[PDB]
């Protein structure tokens, strides 16, 4: 009854966090590629 | 004579899908199975109970065997 | 056809002799009782408000169940030509009555996702939709068909 | 406010869930057992009075067998049933502060305004 | 009750310590991004 409930909230909030735990790491993924090509724009200026 | 094929041939494939429905309603008993056992037990899914199609007699024998969780 | 036949008992409520024997050896045998089952357990379950949920979307899956059974009960029939296929060709998730009955083997991966059903229910239930439209636009071509029959030779033989 | 430390204890002893506060008339007994099955699926916890006194109805003083309890709705999925089965009952039924004390305080300023 | 206790801060917990998965992955991102900053400056 209430245990199984117990199971089902922790299941969810555990799925939701790891998702997005890897939407943060793709966001910076995405954050290093930008700072990457901002960084080869300033080389290639000076 | 084509509308005897199609009730023939094409209605052979209509057939199939009559096949193909009762298919998806042996897909629908498997659900109700776990929803029943959602809604009488807890929620994993897990049942004992049975399908087909008994006389009355059957049916009130099963009944009164299961009238611990009568309705 | 026949409508929904199925009865409700969880795995804590069987009615046979012991809890594992609903499956075989229960006192049904004597009544001669053709009550047959076998466990399919997804892979996991909803909360107990997708629970809810699924109990009220279970009376628009019975629902259309039913349309499609009174379908293919009707169209196939009225035809007088397609009622050809018997159990073992019209076989529920490729087994005859007397054993798509007694097993929940159409759980598999073809109609729902082998995974939480709250959404997997649905799924099916369009897939089924899905198949009763294939089968009434058969219907409807039967009857254009039928259409197409009944014609100028229902007129009269000739000097009439 | 009774049911605060009798409804709270039942569901203790039977352990997210809904609030289902109101009333449920002496004659309502059969509706919260028999009924309402797919949505208390026997899991749920209640306490109910036994309209030990006339209560007057909301709009009307003429007053009946009208019992107020309070119970645990299974979600808000099963509390959308759970209301219209409260309302099928038709008794005294308003809600109450979840702690016992505000909910003796609430019904003490209701009966004074009464 | 049981159920009350599962839907209090146990599940609460988990998702604003998400916020500290959060502050590793901008952590981690700032990292690579200074590697890679001075290797290109060398």
């Amino acid at each position: 009854m209430v245990r199984f409930i117990r199971q089902e909230a922790e299941e969810k909030a555990n799925e939701i966090s790891v998702s997005a735990e890897e939407e943060f790491n793709i966001e910076k993924l995405q954050l290093v590629e930008a700072e990457k090509k901002k960084i080869r724009q300033e080389y290639e200026r000076k | 004579h084509d509308q005897e094929s199609l009730r023939s041939s094409l209605l052979q494939w209509c057939y199939t899908s009559y096949g193909e429905v009762f298919s998806s309603w042996m897909h629908f008993c498997a659900v109700r199975v776990f929803a029943e056992s959602i809604l009488r037990y807890g929620l994993p899914p897990s049942f004992l109970a049975c399908v087909l199609a008994p006389s009355v007699k059957g049916e009130k024998k099963v009944r009164s065997i299961l009238e611990e969780l009568c309705g | 056809a026949s409508r929904y036949w199925v009865v409700s008992l969880p795995v804590q409520n069987s009615a046979a002799s012991v809890w594992n024997r609903l499956q075989e050896q229960i006192s049904k045998h004597s009544f001669d009782t053709p009550l047959y089952r076998f466990n399919i357990p997804n892979l996991r379950v909803g909360t107990l408000d997708s629970l809810l949920a699924l109990s009220d979307d279970l009376v628009k899956s019975n629902s259309f169940v039913e349309s499609v059974s009174h379908k293919i009960r009707r169209q196939i029939e009225e035809l007088e030509r397609v009622s050809g296929i018997e159990s073992s060709s019209l076989s529920v998730d490729g087994v005859p009555v007397d054993t798509y009955l007694t097993r929940f083997v159409w759980d598999e991966a073809k109609y729902p996702t082998m995974s939480p059903l709250r959404e997997i229910v649905d799924g099916i239930h369009t897939l089924v939709a899905k198949i009763e439209d294939d089968l009434k636009v058969r219907v409807a071509e039967y009857n254009n068909v039928r259409s197409q029959l009944n014609a100028i030779n229902r007129k009269q033989s000739g000097s009439l | 406010g009774e049911f605060f430390s009798s409804a709270l204890t039942s569901a203790a002893a039977q352990q997210k869930l809904g609030f289902i506060a109101g009333l449920v008339p002496r004659e309502k007994s059969m509706s919260f057992e028999r009924m309402l099955f797919r949505a208390t699926r026997g899991n749920v916890f209640l306490r109910q009075a036994v309209v030990d006194e006339p209560v007057v109805d909301p709009v009307s003083g003429e007053k009946m067998e009208k019992n107020v309890f309070v119970v645990f709705y299974s979600g808000e999925r099963a509390k959308n049933k759970i209301l219209k089965i409260c309302d099928a009952f038709g008794a005294n039924r308003y809600p109450f502060n979840e702690e016992f004390d505000k909910q003796a305080q609430a019904i003490s300023e209701v009966s004074g305004r009464l | 009750l049981a159920a009350e206790q599962e839907a209090q801060h146990i599940v609460a917990a988990a998702r604003n310590a998400k916020m500290a998965r959060l502050r590793q992955a901008k952590e981690e991102a700032e990292r690579e991004i200074a590697e890679h900053r001075a290797q290109v400056e060398r």
